[PDB]
C-alpha cells in the first residue's frame, strides 16, 4: 500500500532520526546485488517500519546513502556515493519526497553530513579528504577546506555556535573548527577516531568513539571506558535534561551510558553492524536502532 | 591516439555506467568489484554469518568485457597495516577474497593504494596472491606524486605546514614504492599508476619516476584549469609532463567529478586527445626504433659470427654513415695527392671486412669526387658475403681481381697499401675486436698509411632502471650460472631508464699502433657525480670514433650522428642494485682482458659500496678471436 514509494527497501538499513512530532525517517542502500542505489522514507507510524505497505511516504536516490539529517521538518540532507549532496523536501500533504537539489561537488564518496544551528547552513566530510560548507537556500559550497591528510571519516556541527563543528579522519586528527580564524581549525590531544558527539548542554564538551571501540570524554576547557570489542560507529545523546549516551558498533551491539561513562544497557538485538540511534520525542525512554540485517528496533531503557 | 580509461567510486548500475563512460570515449572503466563501503566481518559472529550474496554476479557482462573494459579497485576500508589487530586479520580476509574475484574475472588489472609508509604486511598479502593459483591480472599501485599530507591546506592554527626546502621530505611518496616493490622482490606483475596533484614535486623526483614501471597516469578533474571559452585545460609545467609520459606509452584515468559543468564531461579527454596530436612527429630513428623499446639482445659477433643476407641488408639502409665514410676517404685522397700529380699517382686502397662492398662503393664515390685515382682491395672472410662481392665483380667488374676471399689477420697483400678502411666498430667500439684485427692487417699498411677509422673511444654512464633490471633477470637460462644473465652485455635502445651521471671515456684505440709491444688490455676507474638519490641497476654504454680529421660518427646522446641507427647503446648490468644517496659518488672500474682466443670485459662497483667483480675469466661472456 505505497503512493509513489517503492515496491521493496534496500536491504542495508543506514540512518533512523525521530523529528519533533514522534515520526521516523530512514536511510537505505543496497551495498550487495545487481543494483547498488538508495532509498528514503517516512514512517509516521514507526512501529510498523520497516514495512513498505505501511510507511507515509517514501523515494529512490540514483545512489547509496552513506549519510543523512533533518533540516527542520519538511527538509532531508543526503550523503550519495555518487559525491552528490542532495536536499529532498516533502510535499504539503506528506505523502511526497521530491529533490530539491543534487550538486556533484566532492571527487569521491560523501561519507557524513551535519546541518549547523542556523539552519540555513550544512557542513559534508567525504572520502577525497575535502570538507565543504553549504547554504542550503542558494545550494552552492561557500568554501572547501583540505584541512585533513586521508579520508574524513565524520563530521560534527556545534549545537549552539554555527560556525564551530568538529571533524575527525583517518589521519587520525580530530579538528575544533571556527569559521572566524584565517585558519579555523585546532588539533586536540594512538587509535582512529570513528564517531562524534558534541554534549548538548556544554558549548564546551563532546565524545569520541575510536576504531578500538574505546568510547572518550572531553571538554577543550580525558576520561575513557573501552564500552565495545569492535570500532564505535555511533553516538547520539539521549534528550533527558540530565542525558544518556547511546552507542553503537560493528560488534552488532548497543549500549546506553551515565555521564561516567558507566554501562547502563546492552542489546545484541542485532546480527549484523548497527548503523544508527535516535530517541524519541514523546518517549524519552524509547531507544529506536537499525542495522544491516534490516531491523528496526524499539528499546525501553531503564532509567 | 591515446588509451585512457574512467575511475568511479560510485557504480549503481554496472551495464548502464559502462555504457555511459564508452558513449564518453574512454576504452576501459577503473571501478569497485564489491561496494566500497560493504566492510565485511570474517571471524566473529554474528556479523560473520551475513546472509545473501557478498556482491554482483559475474553474469552481468561478457567474459570479453570483464578481460577488456574492467579495472578492479581494492575497497578503501581494506587496511593490512592496522594498528588494531582484529581489523589487521579482516583486511588480510578482504584483500585475498577481492583479488581471487578478480582473478575469477580475468581483470586485466587491479588498483591497490600507496597511501601511508608501512606496506610491509599489505606486500605480504599481495605476494601470497601471486603465488596462489595461476592468473596474471596485472597489479597497479596507486602511488602520489606528493603525499595528500604535503598539500594539505596552511589551515590549522596549531599544525603549519612546513615552510623549509626538505630534499628527503618531497621525495617520500617513491621510498614508499620502492619499498614495496623491493618486498616483492620485484615482481613483474606489480607496476605504478602515478596520481598527480595540483602541486608538482621538483623536476629531480620527476626524473625519478621515469625508469620505473609506469602503466597508468590519474589525473583529478581538479588539477585542471579553464581557458576563454570555459573549457577544462592544464599549465605549461603539467602539460610538460604529459608530454613526457606519452612518451612512455602510459593509460591515462581521469578520476573525479565533473568541475567544467557546463562545458560537458567527455571535454577532459578530448584535451589529452588534443595534447597526443600536438606534439613532435617521430623522426628516422624514433620511427626505425618503435617496437625495439627496452628489448634485450646480444651484441653482434662478426669475427666469429658470419652476418645474415638480411643483417647486411638493413645495415646498408643507414644513410649518415657510409655519407660520413665516403667524405673521409675523398678528403684524405686530397691530403695525400697533390694535383699536380692528379694522373701519375694512384693510391692503394683496402677495405677490410668488406661486407656486401657498402664501403667499396663509399671508396668509388670518394674516387670520382676527389678527381683522384685508386687501385681498390676487398677482403672478406665470410664466404656467404663473398658470393654477393663475386658476382657484382664478374658482372660490372673484371678489372684484375680483389674481392680476395681471407682473414685481413691471415691475408697476404700482393703490395703495401696507402689507405685502409674498416667498418668493424660496436656499440662498445672496440667490442667487435677492431683493434686485434687492424693490428693483424697493420705490416701491409705503408710506413706512412692512414686507417679509417683513424681512432675511436667508448664511454659509460650509470643509470636506474627498475624495467631493464628485471629485463636482464627474465634472462635467467637452465643449464647455466643462475646470475650468468648479469655479467654480460646486452645491445638495448634504453627507454624506460634514468641516467645518474653525464658519460666519460673508458677506453681508446688508435690506428696504427705505431709503438712496440702493442698490449690491447686496459683496466681504467671511473666516478659518477650523483644528483639525486637513486638505485644504480647497471651502465649505458656508447662510442664515438674518428674516422679522418673532422669526420665522426658518435652514438653519445649529446653528440649524437643524426638519424644513425647501425648501433644502439650497450648495457652493463650488475648482479644486485646498488642504492645511492644524493651527493655521493659512483665510483665504477672496467678491464679489457684477452688471451689467445677470446677478449672480454670485466667491471666493478667501488662506490658508494663494493659489487662482486662481473664476468671474472671471461666466465659468462665473451667475445671469439
Ligand atoms: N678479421 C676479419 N677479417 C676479415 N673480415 C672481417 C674480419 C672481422 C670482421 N670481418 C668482416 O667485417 C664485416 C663487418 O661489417 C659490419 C657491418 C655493419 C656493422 C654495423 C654495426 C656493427 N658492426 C658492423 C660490422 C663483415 O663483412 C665481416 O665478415
Amino acid at each position: 500500500l505505497p503512493p509513489n514509494a517503492p515496491a521493496c527497501m534496500e536491504r542495508q538499513l543506514e540512518a533512523a532520526r525521530y523529528r519533533s512530532d514522534g515520526a521516523l525517517l530512514l536511510g537505505a542502500s543496497s551495498l550487495s546485488g545487481r543494483c547498488w542505489a538508495g532509498s528514503l522514507w517516512l514512517f509516521k507510524d514507526p512501529c510498523a517500519a520497516p514495512n513498505e505497505g505501511f510507511c507515509s511516504a517514501g523515494v529512490q536516490t540514483e545512489a547509496g546513502v552513506a549519510d543523512l539529517t533533518w533540516v527542520g521538518e519538511r527538509g532531508i540532507l543526503v550523503a550519495s556515493d555518487s559525491g552528490a549532496v542532495e536536499l529532498w523536501e516533502l510535499d504539503e500533504n506528506e505523502t511526497l519526497i521530491v529533490s530539491k537539489f543534487c550538486k556533484y561537488e566532492h571527487d569521491d564518496i560523501v561519507s557524513t553530513v551535519s546541518v549547523l544551528s542556523s539552519g540555513t547552513q550544512a557542513v559534508s566530510g567525504s572520502k577525497d579528504i575535502c570538507i565543504k560548507v553549504w547554504d542550503l537556500a542558494q545550494q552552492v559550497v561557500l568554501s572547501s577546506y583540505r584541512a585533513h591528510a586521508a579520508q574524513v571519516t565524520c563530521v560534527a556541527a556545534s549545537p549552539h555556535k554555527d560556525s564551530v563543528f568538529l571533524s575527525c579522519s583517518e589521519d587520525n586528527r580530530i579538528l575544533l573548527w571556527d569559521t572566524r580564524c584565517p585558519k579555523p581549525a585546532s588539533q586536540i590531544g594512538g587509535y582512529l577516531p570513528t564517531s562524534l558527539a558534541w554534549h548538548p548542554q556544554q558549548s564546551e564538551v563532546f565524545v569520541f568513539g575510536d576504531e578500538n571501540g574505546t568510547v572518550s570524554l572531553v571538554d577543550t576547557k580525558v576520561l575513557s571506558s573501552a564500552v565495545h570489542s569492535q570500532c564505535v560507529t555511533g553516538l547520539v545523546f539521549s534528550p533527558h535534561s540530565v542525558p544518556f549516551l547511546a552507542s553503537l558498533s560493528e560488534d552488532c551491539s548497543l549500549a546506553v551510558l551515565d555521564s561516567s561513562l558507566s554501562e547502563l544497557f546492552r542489546s545484541q538485538a542485532h546480527r549484523d553492524f548497527v548503523r544508527d540511534a535516535t530517541w524519541s520525542p514523546l518517549n524519552h525512554s524509547l531507544l529506536t536502532t537499525v542495522g544491516w540485517d534490516h531491523q528496526v528496533v524499539h528499546h525501553v531503557v531503564p532509567t | 591516439r591515446v588509451s585512457s580509461g574512467r575511475d568511479l567510486n560510485c557504480v549503481p548500475e554496472i551495464a548502464d555506467t559502462l555504457g555511459a563512460v564508452a558513449k564518453q570515449g574512454f576504452d576501459f572503466l577503473c571501478m569497485p568489484v564489491f561496494h566500497p563501503r560493504f566492510k565485511r566481518e570474517f571471524i566473529q559472529e554474528p556479523a560473520k554469518n551475513r546472509p545473501g550474496p557478498q556482491t554482483r554476479s559475474d553474469l552481468l557482462l561478457s567474459g570479453r568485457d570483464w578481460n577488456t573494459l574492467i579495472v578492479g579497485k581494492l575497497s578503501p576500508w581494506i587496511r593490512p597495516d592496522s594498528k588494531v589487530e582484529k581489523i589487521r586479520r579482516n583486511s588480510e580476509a578482504a584483500m585475498l577474497q577481492e583479488l581471487n574475484f578478480g582473478a575469477y574475472l580475468g581483470l586485466p588489472a587491479f588498483l591497490l593504494p600507496l597511501n601511508q609508509e608501512d606496506n610491509t604486511n599489505l606486500a605480504r598479502v599481495l605476494t601470497n596472491h601471486i603465488h596462489t593459483g595461476h592468473h596474471s591480472s596485472m597489479f597497479w599501485m596507486r602511488v602520489p606524486l606528493v603525499a595528500p599530507e604535503d598539500l594539505r591546506d596552511d589551515i590549522i592554527e596549531n599544525a603549519p605546514t612546513t615552510h623549509t626546502e626538505e630534499y628527503s621530505g618531497e621525495e617520500k611518496t617513491w621510498m614508499w614504492w620502492h619499498n614495496f616493490r623491493t618486498l616483492c622482490d620485484y615482481s613483474k606483475r606489480i607496476a605504478v599508476a602515478l596520481e598527480i596533484g595540483a602541486d608538482l614535486p621538483s623536476n629531480h623526483v620527476i626524473d625519478r619516476w621515469l625508469g620505473e614501471p609506469i602503466k597508468a597516469a590519474i589525473l583529478p578533474t581538479s588539477i585542471f584549469l579553464t581557458n576563454k571559452k570555459g573549457f577544462p585545460v592544464l599549465s605549461k609545467m603539467h602539460q610538460r609532463l604529459i608530454f613526457r609520459l606519452l612518451k612512455l606509452e602510459v593509460q591515462f584515468i581521469i578520476t573525479g567529478t565533473n568541475h567544467h559543468s557546463e562545458k560537458e564531461f567527455c571535454s577532459y579527454l578530448q584535451y589529452l586527445e588534443y595534447l597526443s596530436q600536438n606534439r613532435p612527429p617521430p623522426n628516422a630513428y624514433e620511427l626505425f626504433a618503435k617496437g625495439y623499446e627496452d628489448y634485450l639482445q646480444s651484441p653482434l659477433q662478426p669475427l666469429m659470427d658470419n652476418l645474415e643476407s638480411q643483417t647486411y641488408e638493413v645495415f646498408e639502409k643507414d644513410p649518415i654513415k657510409y655519407s660520413q665514410y665516403q667524405q673521409a676517404i675523398y678528403k684524405c685522397l686530397l691530403d695525400r695527392v697533390p694535383e699536380e700529380e692528379k694522373d701519375t699517382n694512384v693510391q692503394v686502397l683496402m677495405v677490410l671486412g668488406a661486407g656486401r662492398g657498402p664501403l667499396v662503393n663509399a671508396s668509388l664515390r670518394a674516387a670520382k669526387q676527389a678527381d683522384r685515382r685508386i687501385k681498390l682491395y676487398a677482403v672478406e672472410k665470410n664466404p656467404n658475403a663473398v658470393v654477393t662481392l663475386e658476382n657484382w665483380q664478374f658482372e660490372e667488374w673484371g678489372s684484375q681481381v680483389t674481392v680476395v676471399s681471407s682473414d685481413m689477420r691471415e691475408w697476404v697483400a700482393p703490395e703495401k697499401a696507402d689507405i685502409i678502411v674498416s667498418e668493424l666498430l660496436g656499440s662498445f667500439a672496440d667490442n667487435e675486436l677492431s683493434p686485434e684485427c687492424l693490428d693483424g692487417a697493420q705490416h701491409f699498411l705503408k710506413d706512412d698509411g692512414v686507417s679509417i677509422p683513424g681512432e675511436y673511444t667508448s664511454f659509460l654512464a650509470p643509470i636506474s632502471s627498475s624495467k631493464l633490471y628485471n629485463e636482464v633477470r627474465a634472462c635467467r637460462e637452465k643449464d647455466r650460472d643462475p646470475e650468468a644473465q648479469f655479467e654480460m652485455p646486452y645491445v638495448v635502445r634504453l627507454h624506460n631508464f634514468h641516467q645518474l651521471s653525464a658519460p666519460q671515456p673508458c677506453f681508446t684505440f688508435s690506428h696504427p699502433n705505431r709503438d712496440p709491444m702493442i698490449d690491447n688490455n686496459r683496466y681504467c676507474t671511473l666516478e659518477f657525480p650523483v644528483e639525486v638519490n637513486t638505485v644504480l641497476h647497471g651502465f649505458a654504454g656508447y662510442f664515438e670514433t674518428v674516422l679522418y680529421q673532422d669526420i665522426t660518427l658518435s652514438i653519445r646522446p649529446e653528440t649524437h650522428s643524426p638519424g644513425m641507427f647501425s648501433w644502439f647503446p650497450i648495457l652493463f648490468p650488475i648482479k644486485q642494485p646498488i642504492t645511492v644517496r644524493e651527493g655521493q659518488t659512483i665510483c665504477v672500474r672496467f678491464w679489457r682482458c684477452s688471451n689467445s682466443k677470446k677478449v672480454w670485459y670485466e667491471w666493478a662497483v667501488t662506490a658508494p659500496v663494493c659489487s662482486a667483480i662481473h664476468n671474472p675469466t671471461g666466465r659468462s661472456y665473451t667475445i671469439g678471436l
